[PDB]
């Protein structure tokens, strides 16, 4: 559910970069 | 702290290069490699390494060393 709806996957080792719908890939460690 | 996957484990892998030596010929250089991963370094190999490590990298790096030993002229 929102553990990875709301939540990114923050899961040990994991990354989950932003991909703006109307700006494109948001290059940010994130 | 989410729990991370490796299954440190020996594997037996068969390895088999055709590769001759310094001159050419059909050898098949068949190398049962029994092993593991780093257990003594560091978390960070499960970005690199991460599951099936084992034929994963170490039947490119088998590769690479029976070069240096029997692409050499050692058959």
């Amino acid at each position: 559910g929102v553990v990875n709806s709301a939540l990114y996957n923050v899961d040990a080792g994991h990354r989950a970069v932003i991909f703006d719908r109307f700006r494109g890939v948001q290059d940010i460690v994130v | 702290q989410y729990p991370i996957i490796y299954d440190i484990r020996a594997r037996p892998r068969k390895i088999s290069s055709p590769t001759g030596s310094k001159d050419l010929q059909m050898v098949n250089i068949s190398l049962r490699v029994l092993s593991r991963p780093n257990a003594q370094e560091l978390p960070s190999m499960y970005q690199r390494l991460g599951l099936d490590y084992e034929e994963r990298v170490l039947p490119s790096i088998v590769n690479e060393v029976l070069k240096s030993v029997v692409a050499k002229f050692n058959a």
